[PDB]
RNA sequence: UCGAACCACCUAGUAGCUGGUUCACAUCGAAGUUUCCCUCAGGAUAGCUGGUGCUAGUAGAAGUAUUGUGCGGUAAAGCAUGAUUAGAGGUUGGUGUUAAUAUCGACCUAUUCUCACUUUAAAUGUGCAAACAAACCUGCCUUAGCCUGCAAGGCCGGAAAGAAAUUAGAGGCACCAAGUGGGCCUUCUUCGGUAAGCGGAGCAGGCGAUGCGGAAUGAACCGCUUAGGGAUAUGUGGCGUCAAAACUUAUGGGCUCAUUCGAUACGUGAAAAGGGUGUUGGUGGAUAACAAAUCCACCGGCCCCGAAAAUGGAUGACGCUUAAGCCCAAUUAGUGAUUGCCCAUUAUUCCUUUGGUAAGGGCGGAAACUUGGAGAAAGUGUAGCCCUUCCGAUGUAGAUGUGGCCUGGAGGUUAGGACGAAGCUUAUGGCGUGAGCCUAAGAUGGACCGGCCUCUAGUGCAGAUCUUGGUUGGCG
RNA sequence: GCGACGUCGCUUUUUGAUCCUUCGAUGUCGGCUCUUCCUAACCUAGCGCCGCAGAAGACGCUAAGGGUUGGAUUGUUCACCCACUGACAGGGAACGUGAGCUGGGUUUAGACCGUCGUGAGACAGGUUGGUUUUACCCUACUUAGCUGGAAAUUGCGAGAA
C-alpha cells in the first residue's frame, strides 16, 4: 500500500542562492530572479545550507504521494537555470 | 492486546467400535476462543478427515505459550473466500511482534479490501522471516 | 377435487418394489396370527383384492380379529383432534408380524434372565462393559491439517 | 419488438416442459449445424481442447447461441483455418416454451380476457442454463488458443449474460493430462475410434491378447 | 305526486342488507377452517372458546427426544420407458452417376449433448411399541382348532422386575352456549402469470385481537410480549448535535476523496455488462536492461464513467472526510484474567393490588419497651376472620363472576325533614382500581326523603343522515 | 450515420392487467385561459471535428437560459396539408387546469336509420334534439391596513458589528 522509496537534492552552485524561509524558495541570480511556491502532501521545502544543496524529503508515500515529488525537483532546477541562463521562447506566422 | 490467540487443537475420532485406534489430528488455529478453535478444528476434520464432531473427541485443546516478546518478520499464507474471486490464497507478509499479532494484522487486511471474515479464512504456514 | 377415488394419488404407494414383483410370499401365507398382537399393514399390489386404503400403509396396529383369510386391525387415525382407533378389514398378505416389540420382547428375555442371575439365578457373568469416560490414550499416527488446493 | 427479448425467462420460475405426449406442436430451433470444420479429424492433431463453461443460472434463448454457431466460428479464416480448429457445440434447446397472446379482437375490449382460457400456446424454445454449463467447447493447436478470446467474445456478447474461456489440461474426449499424455503414448495407453477415442482401464480383459501368436 | 295518482287501512308489510344498541371491575378468550345448502354479503354442522361440571386419577399425559421397528420415492443423482439430436462411417427406399458410384432418411455402431422417466435415494418427516400380568411357574373350565396333550380363546392364582431421557407444571370423559365461518402478512417451497404491492397452495410464525422498545417514518419487520410503582441489569438499536450514551473513546488494522462520496435490514431496488492510460490487493511468466531496477497477462474492488427526468428536497436533519464513511476489531490501553457506556410495559429484586380456591397457620386472651398480635367471627363472596406463602396478571368477538354500581316503584326495617327534603351549583374536599358514594356551602331551593335486606321494571346513552325542544357558528 | 446476427440496461403522453383506495358521488374527453416544470436541445448560444478552400453543408458535445407561430378540414388528442418563421422539439403538473369558461364528443328520457330479435327491445353502429347549482367559511394567492413586540408580551435576565 504504503512505502518509501528515495530521496531528492539539488545541488546550488556560485552565482544562486536559495533560501528556505516559510517553507518558500527564492532563486536569484546575474540574468533575473524569480519566486514561487512548491506545496504538496508530505512535501516540506527546507534548504540545508544557503548554498550547498536544496532537499526535498517526504516520509510517507504512494503513487500520488510520489508522482508530486519529483515535479518540485522539475520545478526547482528551471528557478536556479532561469535566473542564469534563461529560456528563449519563439513565434512564426504564415500568410 | 492484540485478539485471537493461537489455540493448539487436537482430537481422535471417538475409538471406534470399527477401527478401534483412529489416527489423532493435531493443527494450531488462531482463534478468539477456544469453543471457535473447537468449532474449526471439527471443521477440518469433516473436510480434510469426514469425521463429526459427534462421531469424535476432542483430546486436548491448548494455548500456545508466547514467543520473547520481540519484532520479527512473518509470512502468513492465508486463504480466504469470497464472492470477490472465490477461494484465493495470499502471503501478505507481515511485521509483528508474535504469530498472534501478526496473524490478527492479516484477518485485519483482508476483512479490509476484501471484505472476508472469520470464517471465510482459512490460515497456513505462519512462520517467520530472517532478512 | 376432480378425483378423490379410494385409490388416488397411489401410483408410487401401491408400486411393487424393484426387481420383486409377482405373488406373495409363502411366508406371509405361513404367518400366524391372533387377536391382540401387532402389524404392519404394508399393502402390497399383485393382491389388488383387499388393499385398504391409502392412509393404512405405513401404519401398525392391534389384530382385533382374524376371520380365515381376513386380518382386522385396529389403527390410530389423528382425524382432527382425537384420534379415531379405525378397524381396517384386510386381507393377511396385506399384513406383517410387527417386529415392533422385539426391542423389548428380546431385552426382558435375556435382561431379566440376567437380572435373575443378578438376583437370584446361579451365577452373575459378567456382561456388556463401559462405554463413555477418559483414558491415557496412547497414538499412534501423528497428522496435521492444513489444505488439499 | 414483438416478441419478449427471452429476458422474462431468465429464471426457473416454472417447470421444465419436455417436449413428449404433452406438448405437440413445436416449431422448430434455427440452430442445427453444431459441427463445423475438420470433421473426420483424429486425436493426436491438437494438444489443447479448452472448455467453455458458464457462471451462473442464466437462461439463454436459442437466438443467442445459434449465433455463437456462426458468430465464434467464422472468425477462423480471418485470423486462422477452418482445418485448424474444431467447432462442435455441446447444447440443444430441450424446453419447448409456451406463450400467452392476451388482447384478442373476438369478443370486446378491455373486457374481454379477465384472466380466463389465456394460458400458453408454442412461441419457441429457449434453455435453462445452470451454474456450470458448457456452452460451446473448443480444440486447437498451441498456436492457435489465444484466438477466439474475440470470438467468444463476439458470441459472449450475443448472448444474455456473461461466460468466460476455460482452459484445460485434459486431453479432449479422454481424461488424461497432458505432460503424462506424451509419456503414455510411448508406451501406447490409449487407442483410437475416429473422432475420439476409449481409454483401455485398468481390469483389462483377456480379449485383448495383441501380442504375436 | 303518474312506466300506475291520492287518502285511510291491512301494516310496526318483509329485508341473509345498512346504521345504531345505555355501567364498572374482575376471570378467562377466539375464528375466518371442515362438510352440507338455488349454497358463495347467509345458514347448519364440526373445530376454536366460555361456563357448569362429574370422576379413583403422576396418567388412557406429551406439537420433545432416545431405543428398536416399520413406512415413503420428493431433493440430489442417474439416463432403462423416452429422449433430444447432430459428429465420426456402413442393411433399406427413392434417386444424381460411369455390373463401378454415391445420396440423404430409416437403420448399423462407439457415442454424444443436455431433460422429463428410473432406485427402498436423502434431509425433514410419520406409524408403533417400551414394567405388575406385555414374561414366567402354574390350572381352570367350554374345549372352538387339530389329530391325552399341544396350541386357542374367556379366565386364573402362584409368583415379576425394571442398576425410553424429560417435563413429571393431573388423566378421563360430560353438558350447556355463544362468537367465528370476508382474513391478511410473513418465513421456508412453489403452482399459474410478461410482471407485480399478482392469483392459488404447503409449513410454521404472526397481525387481526397488541401495546412497549427502535429500524427517522410504517398493522406484520428486529427485540420483547404487556397488573400499579421503585431500583439493579440487559434486548434490539445505538454513543458528533438534534438525542440519553466514547463531554469527538489515549481507539486500534487497513480502506476511502467520491464536480450528489458514502453511511441501519425488509421497505421498491442502486444500478447491469463494459473497459481504461486509474488508486490499493493477488498469481502466471523476462530481463541484472526503462525512456539497479524496469516488464509482458489477468484476478479483486474502494473508486471513474455506463445512467436522465418534471413543486423545493432529503442518510431523517445538520453535518462529517488526517471521519461523525466502509470492512474488521475492540473496551481502559501490550500492566496482570471481570460489567466501556446509554435507553424497555423484557429480566432480576423490592414493595402494592388482584385472581388462583394456590398452599399453609391460626380460626379468643397475651406481654415484647411499645403496643399488635400466633385473642378479634369457623367464613365463597366485603370495609376479606386473622396473618404469610407462592404463582399468574395484555387482549377484539365472546363467555362468566362480583357482599357491585346506579334509576323508578313494592314489601320489610332503620331513619331523617321548615333548626330547611328532593332538586340544583362546584377550584367542596375524601374514597372506592372503577361504576359511584359520602361530606360542605350555596346572597341556592321550599316539602318531602336517605341507609339496609328482599321484590320489581318502561332502570344507566355521545355517536342511530336518531326524535323533540332549545341554542350557536358562520354573522351584523 | 446507422444496418446483418444479435443481445444486454432504463423508459411512459404505453398495450393491458391487478382489484389495493373510492358505491351515504374524487363530475365525463377536448379545448379556452393562465402559471409552472423537465431535457432525451427544435431554435438561438459555445467550441469541437470531416474527402470542413471561401460558399455551404457534414457530424458531433456543452448548455433548460430564451424562444417554439397563423390558418383550412376534424368534437377531437393525433393526423394532414396551407403559409410564415431562426425553427415552429418532446414531456410532466390527477391523460395540469369545469365551486374558471365552453358544451363540440361522450348524452340518458324524444325521434329516425342500419343490422339483430318472435316480440318488448339490443348495438361499445350512424343521425338529430337534449341540466353545467353553491364560496358568504378556512387556508393559498393578491393587494389594503392596524398593533404588539428582545426570557419573541414574562424575571428585575445583565451580551451594543
Ligand atoms: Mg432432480
Ligand atoms: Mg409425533
Ligand atoms: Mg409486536
Ligand atoms: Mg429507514
Ligand atoms: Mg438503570
Ligand atoms: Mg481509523
Ligand atoms: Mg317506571
Ligand atoms: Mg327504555
Ligand atoms: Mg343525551
Ligand atoms: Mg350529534
Ligand atoms: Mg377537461
Ligand atoms: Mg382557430
Ligand atoms: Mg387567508
Amino acid at each position: 500500500m504504503v512505502k518509501v522509496k528515495s530521496l531528492c537534492t539539488l545541488q546550488i552552485p556560485e552565482g544562486v542562492t536559495v533560501d528556505v524561509k516559510g517553507r518558500k524558495v527564492t532563486v536569484t541570480g546575474k540574468r533575473g530572479t524569480l519566486t514561487k511556491d512548491l506545496t504538496h502532501l508530505q512535501l516540506d521545502l527546507r534548504v540545508d545550507k544557503k548554498n550547498r544543496t536544496f532537499t526535498v524529503i517526504r516520509w510517507f508515500g504512494s503513487k500520488i504521494p510520489i508522482a508530486c515529488l519529483n515535479t518540485t525537483k522539475a520545478h526547482v532546477q528551471n528557478m536556479i537555470t532561469g535566473v542564469t541562463k534563461g529560456y528563449r521562447f519563439k513565434v512564426r506566422c504564415a500568410y | 492486546k492484540p485478539h485471537l490467540r493461537h489455540y493448539q487443537v487436537v482430537g481422535r475420532e471417538s475409538p471406534s467400535e470399527k477401527n478401534p485406534e483412529p489416527t489423532v489430528y493435531k493443527f494450531e488455529v488462531f482463534a478468539p476462543n477456544f469453543v471457535v478453535a473447537k468449532s474449526r478444528f471439527w471443521r477440518m476434520m469433516r473436510v480434510k478427515n469426514k469425521v463429526k464432531a459427534t462421531h469424535g473427541d476432542v483430546l486436548s485443546c491448548k494455548v500456545v505459550k508466547d514467543a520473547k516478546l520481540v519484532a520479527r518478520n512473518y509470512l502468513v499464507d492465508i486463504a480466504y473466500y469470497s464472492q470477490r474471486c472465490g477461494y484465493t490464497r495470499m502471503v501478505k507478509e507481515f511485521r509483528d511482534v508474535s504469530k498472534t499479532g501478526a496473524v490478527s494484522q492479516a484477518y485485519h487486511d483482508l476483512a479490509s479490501r476484501h471484505r472476508a471474515r472469520y470464517h471465510n479464512i482459512e490460515v497456513l504456514n505462519v512462520k517467520s522471516i530472517p532478512d | 377435487v376432480h378425483s378423490y377415488g379410494y385409490k388416488s394419488g397411489t401410483r408410487h404407494l401401491f408400486a411393487k418394489k424393484f426387481r420383486k414383483h409377482g405373488a406373495p410370499s409363502v411366508s406371509t401365507i405361513l404367518t400366524n396370527i391372533k387377536v391382540g398382537d401387532y402389524v404392519d399393514v404394508v399393502a402390497d399390489s399383485a393382491v389388488r383384492e383387499g388393499m385398504p386404503h391409502k392412509y393404512y400403509h405405513g401404519r401398525t396396529g392391534i389384530v382385533w380379529n382374524v376371520t380365515p383369510r381376513g386380518v382386522g386391525v385396529i389403527i390410530n387415525k389423528p382425524v382432527r383432534t382425537r384420534t379415531l382407533r379405525k378397524r381396517i378389514c384386510v386381507r393377511f398378505e396385506h399384513v406383517r408380524k410387527s417386529r415392533c416389540q422385539e426391542a423389548f420382547k428380546a431385552k426382558e428375555h435375556q435382561f431379566q434372565a440376567y437380572l435373575a442371575a443378578k438376583k437370584a439365578g446361579k451365577a452373575l457373568p459378567p456382561l456388556k462393559k463401559s462405554s463413555r469416560m477418559g483414558g491415557i490414550v496412547r497414538p499412534k499416527n501423528v497428522e496435521v491439517l492444513a489444505r488439499r488446493v | 419488438m414483438a416478441r419478449r427479448p427471452s429476458r422474462c425467462y431468465r429464471f426457473c420460475k416454472n417447470k421444465p416442459y419436455p417436449k413428449s405426449r404433452f406438448c405437440r406442436g413445436v416449431p422448430d430451433p434455427k440452430i442445427r449445424n453444431f459441427d463445423i470444420g475438420r470433421r473426420r479429424a483424429t486425436v493426436d492433431e491438437f494438444p489443447v481442447c479448452i472448455h467453455v463453461v458458464s457462471r451462473e443460472l442464466e437462461q439463454i434463448a436459442s437466438e443467442a447461441l445459434e449465433a455463437a454457431r456462426i458468430q465464434a466460428n467464422k472468425y477462423m479464416v480471418k485470423r486462422a483455418n477452418k482445418d485448424v480448429f474444431h467447432m462442435r457445440t455441446r447444447a440443444h434447446p430441450f424446453h419447448v416454451l409456451r406463450i400467452n397472446k392476451m388482447l384478442s379482437c373476438a369478443g370486446a375490449d378491455r373486457l374481454q380476457t379477465g384472466m380466463r382460457g389465456a394460458f400458453g400456446k408454442p412461441n419457441g424454445v429457449c434453455a435453462r442454463v445452470r451454474i456450470g454449463q458448457i456452452l460451446l467447447s473448443m480444440r486447437t493447436k498451441e498456436a492457435y488458443v489465444p484466438q477466439a478470446f474475440e470470438a467468444l467474445r463476439r458470441a459472449k456478447m450475443k448472448f444474455p449474460g456473461r461466460q468466460i474461456i476455460v482452459m484445460s489440461k485434459y486431453w479432449g474426449f479422454t481424461n488424461i493430462l497432458r505432460t503424462e499424455y506424451e509419456a503414455l503414448r510411448d508406451a501406447g495407453k490409449l487407442e483410437q475410434r475416429g473422432t475420439h477415442c476409449k481409454l483401455i482401464a485398468p481390469k483389462g480383459k483377456i480379449t485383448m491378447r495383441n501380442v504375436m501368436a
